[PDB]
DNA sequence: CATGGGTGCGCCAGACAGGG
DNA sequence: CCCTGTCTGGCGTCCTCTCACCCCATG
């Protein structure tokens, strides 16, 4: 009876590695719960429990409010410091109660608040000494198969849920299969799975180069970057600082047994290992291998690389469905465009010919000068406009007088675009100017300015039907803006 | 458990191991609890209930035998006032003394100073008899009653059900007319006639010529022709019409045939008892019809002509849904029709699953004990006689006997598989062990 | 008090052509009756037409 | 339908009252009610404007009385601690 | 559903009927496979004699697919060991 | 506790699953036969009365056992062997055992007969539905001798049904009782005064002709035109319905 | 306390005597 | 042994619903 208590707390503390404590607060809870099913109307119950004795004491709690919404279960300061001068807000008043009979009723209750408490505590803390498999690939036995998601058994009454979208595109597990796959994710939700698992995302590729090449897990080689087409094919990049070490031989093995043990786990899944460059350039050569590169071109802007391969090889480098260049741009972070040497060729010239054109048309200068530009680098207005005068000056044949007045054309040629695009939308010269008529929107001066009304002088000189097909234009709309319009240009 | 067995420390009282339980009753009745016994061994505490019906017994007993004192003896004393009516009458004198001393007034030795001695003894012996009596039966309230080896006490409640009337009980007239009631119509459906009244109760015409008791149609238009009599005693009532007019046609109603042997008349009742005896015969007039000397047809017809009924005794009806005429004049009157207890709530039975038998594990019989219907022998051979044989193995085999077959068959239909399990009548079992206690050995072969 | 089970025709089955079927749901203890009847004799004659 | 139809046609400040009440129609405990007559607290707009721990002061008053006229006065929809202004009405100043 | 008499007329022994609609029952309630006639939240007894009027099932009809549907239970583990 | 949710349930599991009704003097196999149940509001089997013609059921304070098939075959053979629309045949011979008894042969036999002068006497009909019509308007009565024209079918091809209408002298009663007739019997099957002899015959023709389920729905249908016009006819029995011979007396 | 010992049914049928 | 009379055994409808009462006796 008595000491049956202190065996029970010093056996559970002992096999759960819990605070005795935290096993008390949670019986106590649970006969608190258990006491308030008996009663009828809603009481507040304290239970409190010896924990020499084992002996417990039920209250009719009444939590020490200012403002009482529940009287049932609360009491004012005022009226708990009338009982008790040391009570404070948040405390509780007791009321001597008869405790509960502890029925298999109480002890199923209190079984399943322990059971709850072990998850809270035993697993929890078992969870945070697992902190590598919370990340690493952990090994789960097949509950169940259903449509959406796999339901793990991990042992110790820990539940893992592998989503469909987590799972390889070929594979059919089994009640009863073992699998592995990385914890990608531990979620404290109240209710479903917490803990997900991925065998499709780039973690799973590279925790299992972790755990097959011991050079990786001696941090001797690093994995920089992993591409992955799951079930499919994979690329990966790793880089070493010792020189000694060949980095892609290590991942590979001796004839290709750790790459295709990592394969065989993925389902044969195709896995390239590339050499990290620090070289952007030298770095996508490496990533679309096997293919072999001919010229790179590297847009810095536009974050995007034209990469040139022989016709023969044009193919090989786009892959199965783009799948080569899809995991090298993945693997690179960079937009990857591949073509034929002479297609790039082909490309550069028609650049070439836009930009004369363009430098042509708004610059008034001559072909032999737009090309000696384009020559030297120069592409867009832009560069023209705000490149550091020393650039310009390093052209042959240009002066300080034909660069400042070369700036200043582009200037005034970027600035007549904008206004040019700014009266055929809604920009900001329509937007100022047809939009000075209280009520204007700007999409309203946009769609007027789609129709040649670009400025508050050409409203003012419009009918009501010439406006009657603009999509949220009233008659009535129309007439007051018309008639604010003529205000304004017209009485001003 | 665990925490069973902590009771002790946390809670108190031992351990939880005897199975707290009080015996509550079954179902099936309503009623409302209209009196209680309590019988008490004696030597065992009596509690409060049980002393407050001692109480009550003791109040009911003391309150009666003392009115038993008091009403015997205000008859005494009216006794006494009837003798002292002549020789030495005291007018006044006699109500301002105490009641109790009617004796010695002036009165010299005659029939009547013996007659108040006698008196005298009789209310002396009603006094001591009433000391010696109320003992006796403070002792019978008192003391306890020999009962059966080893019981306490024992509760007597008695529940008072009141049953109505539903489709289903058994109805009967005193003819061998029987019949279950079959539908509760409204009002509104019941052939009426053209006056209004609906009729109560629709028999069926068909029993009559092949069951042959014809004594219920003349019964019914001997019954009409009371009713029409008491109609027209009501209408010659409710009109206040004063007693000259009861009086002649009260006496036209019991004059009315051959030489019989009633022979009333109503000029010795004095004008208040016609008025009670029209207030007894409202609700239609009794007739004798003796046995084998009965009314013949004529005297129904000349009965059937006093009220103003038709005289073959069939009125048109008209039709309560329809609303239009029932063709051919039917039959209607008064039959006196008896409730017999064969209830439909006291046959009515049902039994999913129950208690079992202990020897053969087949359901217990009965209603009291909540059993099952016996699938006989001959429904074994009607089953035989068509081709249905899983109705009949389940009917033997799942349904009935075999303990393990209907665990099996509970999980099986709870959870939607509508399977058996099969195995073997556990009363075959107990065939065998019965042929093989004797001197045979029964086997099973293979 | 005087709130009944108002009903409605649930369904109008009409069996092929020049023939129908409409079925009227619920009624009192007693109305189906009534207005069966009504219905019935009014339809017969009351109904006028040219023949 | 339509003809059976057309054959029947010609047939068919004190706050409010609930201030302006006795505090005994609150239904409160007989210690209670007599608590609050002791304090000269007659109507419900008198009480709804005692706080909580001016009440806590009255004789006799104690916390389980002060938790019921809570409860009764929260059933009604009433606090303790509403200010009315202009209370007592011109009417009751006369009883 | 008031009379059997066609699923009599084309299963001629009525008592082939019980059998081939009892498989047939046993089929659609647990095993869950869908009934080839469309019901009207018809028990699965009603619906076995239903699809025997429509003569798309008998014993024939059945034995030929629970071979064929073993074969395919067997060809897939076939097929995945080897 | 028997809450609101539970009898839609009830109504859910009753559906389509029979039960062995089972009178307690079980003499021959058509005492035990198979219904579907439809739920009472009362504590009473309400059982079918062609039925009890079969169990030998009279009302006068009978009690019947109920029985329910547990598992899947025992349902599909109560709906496939033990069902009452199934046994309509006596197995001791070939007589129908679903005869109607009593009430509905005195409906029919008042139905279908006639008298020398009703109202509407030698009038002429566009057929049954008027006549009908004519008996509920009250026009005509139920027994009056009339020409009306019926299409009966006879069915002389090989399964087919051929279509002749004629004017048969009749009654009213014989077309309102030919409006119940299925296709394939011809009139004369009802130009009689069907007594019971005639409607057990009537039965067994349609048998042997129709088969099963035109002969259960119209043994239905018969059952509700007899009662029906048994309740018309308000058939009574009073005490001058037993007429005394005149020439009894002298006799004696 | 524990144990210890009526005389109103009638037919069929085959086995056991009983003559024969 | 071949027929005759006697003597014992084996058997006689199915379901239900109440009730009442189950071994003395005693040194
Ligand atoms: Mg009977």
């Amino acid at each position: 009876m008595n000491k049956e208590i202190l065996a029970v707390v010093e056996a559970v503390s002992n096999e759960k590695a819990l605070p005795r404590e935290k096993i008390f607060e949670a019986l106590e809870s649970a006969l608190a719960t258990a006491t308030k099913k008996k009663y009828e109307q809603e009481i507040d119950v304290r239970v409190q429990i010896d924990r020499k004795s084992g002996d417990f004491d039920t209250f009719r709690r009444w939590l020490v409010v200012d403002e009482v919404t529940q009287p049932t279960k609360e009491i004012t300061l005022e009226a708990a410091r009338y009982e008790d001068e040391s009570l404070n807000l948040g405390d509780y008043v007791e009321d001597q109660i008869e405790s509960v009979t502890f029925d298999r009723i109480t002890t199923q209750t209190a079984k399943q608040v322990i059971v709850q408490k072990v998850r809270e505590a035993e697993r929890a803390m078992v969870v945070d000494q697992f902190r590598e498999h919370e990340g690493e690939i952990i090994t789960g036995v097949v509950k169940k198969v259903n449509r959406d998601n796999i339901s793990l058994d991990l042992g110790n009454n820990a539940e893992a849920v592998i989503l469909r979208e987590d799972m390889l595109p070929r594979e059919n597990f089994r009640p009863g299969d073992r699998v592995r796959g990385v914890l990608y994710s531990v979620r404290p939700e109240a209710r479903g799975a917490q803990l997900f698992v991925t065998r499709s995302k780039p973690e799973m590729l590279i925790e299992l180069f972790r755990i097959e090449v011991p050079e990786i897990g001696e941090e001797v080689i690093e994995i920089k970057a992993a591409a992955r087409d799951p079930g499919s094919r994979a690329k990966i990049a790793v880089k070493t600082n010792d020189k000694r070490i060949d980095p892609v031989g290590a991942c590979v093995g001796m004839r290709g047994a750790r790459v295709q043990a990592v394969s065989t786990e993925l389902g044969g899944e195709r896995i390239d290992i590339v050499l990290w460059d620090d070289n952007p350039a030298q770095f996508v050569i490496n990533a679309m291998a096997p293919a072999d590169v001919a010229s790179i071109v590297v847009d810095e802007d536009k974050h995007t690389m034209d990469i040139a391969v022989e016709a023969g090889n044009l193919a090989q480098a786009i892959g199965r469905n783009g799948q080569n260049v899809r995991l090298a741009s993945q693997l690179s972070g960079w937009e990857l465009n591949v073509m034929t040497v002479d297609d790039l060729q082909a490309k550069h010239q028609a650049e070439a010919h836009a930009a004369i054109d363009t430098f042509t048309k708004y610059l008034d200068i001559d072909e032999d000068f737009a090309t000696v530009l384009v020559e030297e680098g120069f592409s867009t207005l832009e560069e023209l406009a705000y490149v550091p005068m020393k650039e310009l000056l390093e052209i042959e044949g240009l002066d300080e007088p034909t660069v400042e007045a070369l700036r200043e054309r582009a200037k005034n040629a970027l600035a007549t675009i904008a206004q040019a695009q700014e009266e055929s939308l809604g920009d900001n010269k329509p937007a100022d100017d047809l939009l000075n008529l209280e009520g204007v929107d700007r999409d309203l001066a946009f769609k007027l300015a789609a129709r040649g009304v670009c400025t508050l002088e050409d409203l003012a000189e419009q009918g009501i039907d010439d406006l009657a097909d603009i999509e949220g234009l009233t008659d009535e709309k129309a007439g007051a803006l018309i008639m604010a319009a003529r205000n304004i240009c017209w009485f001003g | 458990t665990p925490e069973e067995k902590l009771l002790r420390a946390i809670f108190g009282e031992k351990a939880s191991d005897v199975k707290d339980s009080s015996l509550r009753v079954p179902n099936g009745v309503s009623g409302t609890v209209i009196d209680v016994q309590v019988f008490t061994r004696d030597g065992v505490e009596k509690d409060k209930r049980a002393l407050e019906i001692e109480e009550m017994q003791l109040k009911q007993a003391k309150k009666d035998l003392s009115e038993e004192l008091q009403i015997l003896e205000a008859g005494l004393f009216s006794r006494i006032r009837a003798v002292l009516v002549a020789g030495g009458v005291e007018a006044e004198k006699l109500d301002k003394l105490p009641r109790d001393r009617w004796l010695e007034l002036g009165l010299t030795d005659e029939e009547k100073q013996n007659q108040l001695e006698q008196l005298a003894e009789q209310y002396d012996e009603l006094k001591h008899e009433f000391e010696k009596k109320l003992e006796a039966k403070r002792r019978k309230i008192t003391q306890g009653d020999d009962l059966a080896p080893g019981v306490l006490k024992i509760v007597k409640v008695y529940l008072a059900v009141k049953r109505r009337i539903q489709p289903g009980d058994k109805m009967a007239g005193r003819h061998g007319n029987k019949g279950v009631i079959s539908k509760i119509n409204p009002i509104e459906d019941m052939p009426y006639d053209e006056n209004g009244t609906p009729v109560d109760i629709v028999l069926n015409p068909l029993g009559v010529p092949s069951r042959m008791n014809i004594g219920q149609i003349l019964e019914t238009h001997l019954g009409m022709a009371a009713k029409g009599i008491g109609d027209k005693i009501n209408a010659m009532l409710k009109q206040q019409q004063e007693v000259a007019k009861l009086r002649e046609f009260i006496q036209r109603a019991y004059d009315l045939g051959a030489d019989v042997r009633q022979k009333v008349d109503l000029s010795t009742f004095s004008d208040e008892e016609v008025m009670r005896l029209a207030e007894n015969l409202r609700k239609g007039m009794p007739i004798a019809t003796p046995v084998f000397d009965g009314a013949k047809e004529a005297e129904i017809k000349e009965l059937l002509k006093l009220g103003d009924l038709p005289t073959s005794g069939q009125i048109r009806l008209y039709d309560g849904r329809t609303g239009e005429q029932f063709e051919r004049p039917v039959t209607v009157g008064y039959m006196y029709m008896l409730k017999l207890n064969h209830l439909v709530d006291d046959k009515m039975h049902a039994r999913s699953t129950g208690s079992y038998s202990l020897v053969t594990q087949q359901p217990l019989g009965g209603k009291a004990q909540f059993g099952g219907q016996r699938f006989g022998e001959m429904e074994v051979w009607a089953l035989e006689a068509y081709g249905a044989a899983y109705t009949l193995q389940e009917m033997l085999t799942v349904k009935s006997d075999d303990v393990n077959g209907r665990t099996k068959m509970y999980k099986n239909i709870v959870d939607g598989n509508h399977q058996m399990e099969p195995g073997m009548p556990e009363s075959f079992n107990v065939l065998l062990k019965e042929i093989r206690s004797l001197g045979i050995n029964i086997e099973l072969e293979d | 008090v005087t709130e009944f089970l108002k009903p409605r025709l649930v369904d109008i089955e009409q069996v092929s052509s020049t023939h129908a079927k409409v079925t009227l749901e619920p009624l009192e203890r007693g109305f189906g009756h009534t207005l069966g009847n009504a219905l019935r004799r009014i339809l017969l004659s009351s109904m006028p037409g040219c023949a | 339908a339509t003809i059976l139809a057309e054959q029947l046609e010609a047939f068919v400040p004190e706050f409010d009252p609930i201030l302006l009440r006795p505090v005994d129609d609150l239904e409160l405990t007989v210690r209670s009610a007599n608590c609050l007559k002791a304090e000269a607290i007659h109507y419900i707009g008198d009480l709804v404007q005692r706080t909580e721990v001016e009440l806590l002061k009255t004789p006799n008053l104690g916390k389980k009385s002060l938790t019921e006229i809570k409860d009764v006065l929260a059933s009604r929809g009433l606090s303790l601690g509403m200010r009315l202004e202009n209370w007592p009405p011109a009417s009751i100043a006369d009883e | 559903r008031v009379t059997v008499q066609d699923a009599v007329e084309k299963i001629g022994n009525r008592f082939d009927l019980v059998l081939v609609a009892a498989r047939r029952a046993r089929q659609m309630q647990v095993g869950g496979k869908d009934p080839l006639v469309p019901e009207e939240n018809d028990k699965t007894t009603v619906i076995a004699l239903r699809e025997i009027e429509e003569g798309l099932i008998n014993n024939q009809i059945l034995d030929v697919r629970e071979r064929q549907e073993q074969q395919e239970q067997e060809a897939a583990e076939l097929q995945a060991v080897t | 506790r028997e809450e609101a949710v539970v009898w839609d349930i009830l109504d859910e599991v009753i559906r389509e699953h029979p039960v062995l009704l089972n009178r307690a003097p079980t003499l021959h196999r058509l005492g035990i036969q198979a219904f579907e149940p439809v739920l009472i509001e009362g504590k009473a089997i309400q059982l079918h009365p062609l039925v009890c013609a079969a169990y030998n059921a009279d009302f006068d304070g009978d009690q019947m056992a109920v029985h329910v098939p547990l598992t899947l075959e025992a349902q599909l053979e109560a709906r496939a062997l033990m069902m009452s629309t199934n046994n309509i045949l006596s197995p001791a011979n070939g007589e129908p055992i679903i005869v109607p008894s009593q009430d509905v042969v005195l409906g029919l036999y008042y139905m279908t007969r006639d008298c020398v002068n009703a109202k509407g006497e030698g009038m002429v009909l566009t057929g049954p539905k008027e006549a009908e019509r004519l008996y509920r308007s009250g026009l005509a009565s139920l027994h009056a001798r009339v020409k009306v024209r019926i299409t009966e079918y006879e069915k002389d091809a090989n399964g087919e049904l051929v279509a002749k209408t004629s004017l048969k002298d009749t009654t009213v009663g014989r077309a309102i009782l030919w409006m119940i007739v299925p296709k394939g019997l011809p009139y004369s099957i009802v130009n009689q005064a069907l007594g019971k002899k005639a409607i057990s015959k009537m039965l067994n023709t349609c048998y042997r002709i129709l088969g099963l389920k035109p002969t259960v729905i119209f043994a239905d249908q018969i059952m509700y035109t007899g009662f029906a016009y048994a309740a018309r006819s308000g058939a009574s029995v009073g005490i001058d319905d037993m007429v005394i011979p005149e020439k009894k007396h002298e006799i004696i």
